[PDB]
């Protein structure tokens, strides 16, 4: 829900704030969505660990979750290793038994994509579209007639 | 000669070369939608297609997602072009599709769509080519930070060797601010609590529970149809529940009126920044635009500071100048024989930059060692014009 | 490297075993050095300023780019960063008839941002033209505007 | 959600709709202008690149399987073949580059005895470099297999 | 004399330049060794 | 708790960066223990109680 | 290195600052690692002249 304004100093500034004290680091970066979505980028030496490099960062992040809405805490906090990169990107359609643009994202998210993440070092996976949820559409005009509320 | 053969030789890092595979992103205006850019995206897939069919493997086109950011003014298409022996001619290769299919997306549309060869290098290192970003160290907000950066722009292409400077993305499109009075609410007898749960669960979603669907645990969201908020009339439609058991319109505290802010806030090393992704003039190279970039910053106003074969080889090949002549008197004691063998050096460079300078090439990564073994026989062949000899 | 992150991660299993005053405060893991080196001093002259304007600016430009900075394990602030300061007085509370949970749960209410929705949703119906971010309340900005709370 | 007065029964269905779908509607696939979902596996700072899209036995293989009706894998974006590639071009440069001497060997040295020597001299230098970079540390990388050639 | 020094790389031109000289100076010692052991030996052995 | 000690109560922005808002009181309202009866609660029957 | 880094320390914050603030240094101790490195090294060079 949250616009570019929002995330912008509820999550990311503090975030910033408590990001000190780290080894090896020329600078870091942000970009703050409109879709209310925020990443930050910390760049290390070349040569440096980055396996040690992860947990600093992942670790005195840790430190700001609590200062941080509750809507964003049970949303997905995370931190990957970074290659702004892809390689192996495995199209998945079907031809027989024909399904949406949206069943076939679910079942993707729901076999196979929990395994590669995890499978031999994959830093983060990406998803083309959405894996299932129990979604509901609230209509106004039938909430008014009963008298009730979201 | 051997001098200037070298000296005029452009420098570059890495070939950057067909690789069977390359891809091409969209960008639409202040706030288009999904089905806006999905129109751009089937115009891109169907160039790929119907007119490069003996070419174009497969595509696989992505509404919505930039390498910019994402969102709905963004997308991509990841092409996967047909074997390089099916493949055969120059225009067949990467660096001619990504030619003629950039020309048409900048000839029968309305929008950016471009095309690139995939960096084989990194991500960095284009060489003749920039990454400045402009930083706000004082008390300035975005608005006035902004108002800088246009001003760099502004002058880089005001006076510009040249340079091509852009904005890397913050398009700065508008926004429908809802302001509540805070009186009015509590008087018609409304918690502020019910009132915000109200238009953050309509119109933006929001992570109710968890329940359970085949096994795997996923996630319940609650919003409403698209058609009840579309627009800003829409708002009127929902009636929250006020203390004394009766509904209440949104339009009774609410005061409907856009504005301007930007979908998108970059903050560069704890601060607030705007990254500008500019490029050497084609007369200049880097070092040169750089510090052409510096003086143009630094007559900015208050409050607005910024923050960014190598140089590398001079010194380098200092240590490469100074082993010779041990090795050149570890088993040659005169100082005749640590000046013979110093000759071949640019007797056969000379040549190498030749075949290089004449054909299409560059003094890349692969040209620098192409030096080192071209004189590492020019050691041996003259070195045994030495040894032999004494 | 590696003692740090074994504390600071075993020591967040009791992380909400924890008071919620104090999970909302600064809890940190460090690299420890009881000894100083540079202590850099900041004064005014001029246009002249007190023992907290400084004690502000310094730890709002300058503090949190040391600490992070080449290897600072931590930082030391002599003073403190600004904060938005209320004196609650008890005599002007108990002749409207109020306590000091009522100007908290007034400032949790009035002085915060909310997760808004968008025109244009993310899913729409097929051929919507515009697509722009709902704003809603906003965190505040003055003296004045914390004065004018309900 | 409630009972009216006269025992009718308010239900979650008659307030709004229900259905199954995506938990994010921002971003839909079309491989080739047909409907589809899959994977786009970004490294990890410091990963084997062919090694963890080579494993694999895997990558999804045992997710090429079980599949319903129509479900289908295939494949754009992939580095796998240029890699497969570039060896082979320089596994052939390597050859040529022997027999090419060979040749030389002969025209000069029409003793067959003779044109035997420095061709089965450097076959064990190669070999030495292999297990030389593979002792520092170093690969089979792009740069490494044109030294060879070099 | 003059890989190994280049092979004193820095940066971005990190394996770039070092791979390049190591790789190829790992061959000079093992051309060198196989031309002070093996092909030396083997020009004995069998030449002409 | 709120009155003598302080307390965290929100974030609120200040020239950029985000800062915080602490509720406490005047000094000479809690400087010494007889300033303790100053502070009246509300009860439940919507009257103060010292 | 630390505290010899820079450039920085607090090199970009030596700039923008309004009227009348100033940096200055008590308790350093980068200048006695300039005077031992000196005062060896002048060691050095009488121990081979003598
Ligand atoms: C955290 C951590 C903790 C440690 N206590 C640790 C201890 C030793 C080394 C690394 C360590 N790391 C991090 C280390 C994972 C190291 C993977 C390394 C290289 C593999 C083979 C290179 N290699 C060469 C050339 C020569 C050797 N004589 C050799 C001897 C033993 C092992 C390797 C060798």
């Amino acid at each position: 829900g949250a616009d570019a304004k929002t995330v912008q100093d509820t999550v990311t500034q503090v975030i910033e704030q408590n990001m000190n004290g780290i080894d090896n680091l020329m600078y870091m970066s942000s970009n703050s969505d409109s879709t209310g979505t925020v990443q930050i980028t910390l760049t290390f030496e070349s040569g440096t660990d980055a396996d040690i490099a992860q947990v600093q960062v992942q670790n005195k992040l840790q430190l700001a979750m609590p200062l941080l809405p509750q809507e964003v805490q049970q949303q997905g906090v995370s931190v990957e290793k970074s290659s702004s990169s892809f390689l192996m990107v495995v199209g998945v359609i079907n031809t027989d038994g024909t399904m949406t643009q949206e069943d076939i994202s679910d079942y993707v998210a729901a076999n196979m994509k929990d395994a590669i993440s995890r499978t031999s070092g994959v830093g983060d996976v990406q998803l083309f579209g959405s894996q299932y949820a129990m979604r509901i559409w609230m209509n106004p005009n039938e909430l008014n007639k009963f008298q009730l509320t979201p | 000669g051997m001098a200037y053969l070298f000296v005029r030789l452009p420098s570059s890092f890495l070939p950057d070369e067909d690789q069977g595979v390359f891809m091409t992103m969209v960008q639409l205006p202040a706030g288009a939608t999904q089905e806006r850019t999905q129109k751009v995206l089937n115009e891109v897939t169907h160039y790929y297609l119907t007119k490069e069919k003996n070419n174009v493997e497969s595509v696989f086109a992505v509404n919505g997602f930039g390498f910019a950011g994402r969102g709905q003014n963004t997308g991509i298409a990841f092409v996967s072009l047909k074997d390089w022996a099916d493949r055969p001619g120059e225009e067949n290769k990467v660096e001619a599709i990504t030619m003629r299919a950039t020309r048409a997306f900048s000839q029968i549309k309305d929008a950016m769509v471009f095309a690139f060869n995939l960096p084989a290098i990194v991500e960095l290192g284009t060489a003749t080519g920039f990454d400045f970003e402009l930083i706000d160290q004082a008390g300035l907000g975005h608005e006035k930070l902004t108002q800088a950066r246009n001003q760099l722009l502004a002058e880089a292409a005001k006076h510009p060797m040249l340079t091509s400077v852009r904005p890397n993305g913050l398009e700065d499109t508008p926004q429908f601010k809802i302001d509540i009075d805070q009186e009015k609410a509590q008087a018609l007898g409304v918690s502020i609590n019910d009132i915000n749960t109200t238009l953050g669960a309509a119109w933006g979603g929001s992570y109710v529970n968890d329940f359970i669907d085949r096994g795997r645990v996923k996630k319940v969201y609650v919003m409403s149809e698209a058609k009840y908020r579309m627009l800003p009339d829409d708002i009127g439609d929902w009636y929250v529940r006020a203390a004394d058991g009766q509904m209440v319109p949104f339009s009774a505290f609410s005061s409907s009126r856009w504005e301007y802010g930007s979908p998108r806030l970059e903050r560069y090393n704890g601060l607030p920044s705007m990254e500008i992704l500019g490029q050497a003039a084609p007369g200049k190279s880097t070092g040169e635009a750089m510090e052409l970039m510096e003086q143009l910053a630094s007559k900015l106003p208050t409050g607005v500071g910024y923050d960014w074969s190598g140089n590398q080889a001079p010194s380098l090949y200092a240590i490469s100048l100074i082993v010779v002549f041990l090795c050149l008197a570890a088993l040659y004691e005169s100082w005749s024989i640590p000046f013979s063998v110093m000759l071949v050096v640019p007797l056969g460079v000379i040549g190498a930059l030749l075949a290089a300078t004449f054909r299409g090439l560059t003094n890349d990564v692969y040209f620098q060692v192409g030096l080192l073994t071209t004189i590492g026989l020019s050691a041996k062949n003259a070195i045994l014009i030495v040894e032999f000899a004494k | 490297d590696i003692a740090q992150v074994q504390v600071q991660n075993k020591l967040q299993l009791a992380m909400p075993l924890l008071p919620q005053e104090v999970q909302q405060q600064g809890v940190s893991v460090e690299k420890s050095s009881s000894s100083f080196l540079m202590v850099v001093g900041v004064i005014n002259t001029d246009g002249t300023m007190t023992q907290e304007d400084i004690s502000d600016y310094v730890a709002a430009n300058m503090k949190d780019a040391i600490s992070r900075t080449s290897g600072v394990g931590d930082v030391q602030l002599f003073g403190s960063q600004y904060a938005m300061r209320i004196w609650m007085n008890p005599n002007e509370l108990n002749k409207f008839q109020l306590t000091p949970v009522d100007v908290i749960t007034a400032i949790k209410a009035q002085n915060a941002q909310v997760a808004a929705g968008q025109l244009g949703g993310t899913p729409p119906v097929k051929g919507q033209q515009l697509n722009a971010s709902i704003i809603a309340q906003t965190r505040l900005t003055s003296t004045e505007e914390f004065g004018k709370i309900l | 959600l409630k009972v009216n007065q006269d025992g009718s029964r308010v239900l979650l269905r008659d307030v709004a709709k229900i259905e199954l779908g995506g938990e994010n509607y921002d971003i839909i696939a079309e491989f080739n202008g047909q409907p589809a979902s899959g994977l786009g596996i970004k490294l990890a700072t410091g990963a084997n690149a062919l090694d963890t899209a080579a494993a694999i036995r895997a990558e999804l293989a045992k997710m090429e399987p079980f599949f319903p009706s129509g479900l289908k894998i295939v494949y754009p974006y992939d580095t796998t073949p240029f890699v497969k590639i570039s060896i082979h071009e320089v596994v052939k440069t390597l050859v040529e580059a022997i027999i090419l001497v060979f040749l030389v060997m002969y025209l000069f040295l029409q003793n067959f005895r003779a044109t035997l020597i420095p061709t089965i001299a450097v076959p064990v230098v190669l070999l030495g470099t292999f297990a030389v970079l593979a002792a520092f540390g170093f690969s089979i990388n792009t740069l490494t297999m044109f030294g060879m050639v070099l | 004399a003059v890989f190994v020094p280049m092979a004193f790389f820095g940066g971005s031109t990190g394996a770039i330049y070092r791979q390049f000289s190591i790789t190829i100076v790992s061959a000079m010692a093992l051309s060198v060794l196989v031309a002070l052991i093996l092909t030396p030996a083997l020009c004995a052995t069998m030449l002409k």
